[PDB]
């Protein structure tokens, strides 16, 4: 709880395990199969108050995990692939914090 | 200091189209992220619209990507909102606030310093 990104505290996810993720494209899966444990297996997000909706709370999820994982050597492909796994992460968090937000 | 008052508003028809403004106090606004939320009726402030320091980078809601433009001018410390094609779902009212940090944020609590606000209404 309260971690700072940015100089903006306040963010708070547990580890997830890093699933493949299917591109369609061989060289993208090789690449992906090559890469997947240099990127994140936790997610930052905010409390679900802070949005009117899922994919709000998600477009910050995925960016701000990916800015705090690339400012602490990551190419653009690297950034694409993280936010393909990274989004799926934060779908998953945003529903355990959704069901614990209704109670 | 900077400090921050929204103008502009009133009623607009559906589809028709209005222009916010939000000035701001003291001399460092051009250092700020900026962003606009608003607040319908029996709800909370939920994000519209943000834009970085230099003008250079903005984002919006999905819901009113193509109808609404933010931008700003740093020389007259004021940021806009163009609102077009309005819809009833926009009646609300509509806040301007500064960023925190250095990155533009879609959540309530990337943003403080929130202006009095200003109310728009789509005729009925």
């Amino acid at each position: 709880a309260g971690a700072v990104v940015g100089g903006l505290g306040g963010y708070m996810g547990s580890a997830m395990s890093r699933p493949m993720i299917h591109f369609g494209n061989d060289w993208e899966d090789r690449y992906y199969r090559e890469n997947m444990y240099r990127y994140p297996n936790q997610v930052y997000y905010r409390p679900v108050d802070q949005y009117s909706n899922q994919n709000n709370f998600v477009h910050d999820c995925v960016n701000i995990t990916i800015k705090q994982h690339t400012v602490t050597n990551f190419t653009e492909t690297d950034v694409k692939m993280m936010e393909r796994v990274v989004e799926q992460m934060c779908v998953t968090q945003y529903q355990k914090e959704s069901q614990a937000y209704y109670d | 200091q900077v400090q921050l008052q929204e103008s502009g508003g009133g009623l607009v028809q559906p589809g028709g189209s209005l222009r916010l403004s939000c000035a701001a106090s003291g001399r460092t606004f051009s250092s700020y992220n900026m962003g606009w939320f608003r607040q319908a009726p029996g709800k909370g402030r939920e994000f519209v619209a943000s834009i970085t320091s230099s003008g250079d980078k903005s984002d919006y809601t999905d819901s009113v990507k193509g109808r609404f433009t933010i931008s700003r001018d740093n020389a007259k410390n004021t940021m806009y909102l163009q609102m077009n094609n309005l819809k009833p779902e926009d009646t609300a009212t509509y806040y301007c606030a500064r960023g925190l940090g250095i990155y533009i944020i879609r959540a309530r609590g990337g943003y403080d310093h929130w202006g009095q606000g200003t109310q728009v209404t789509v005729s009925s």
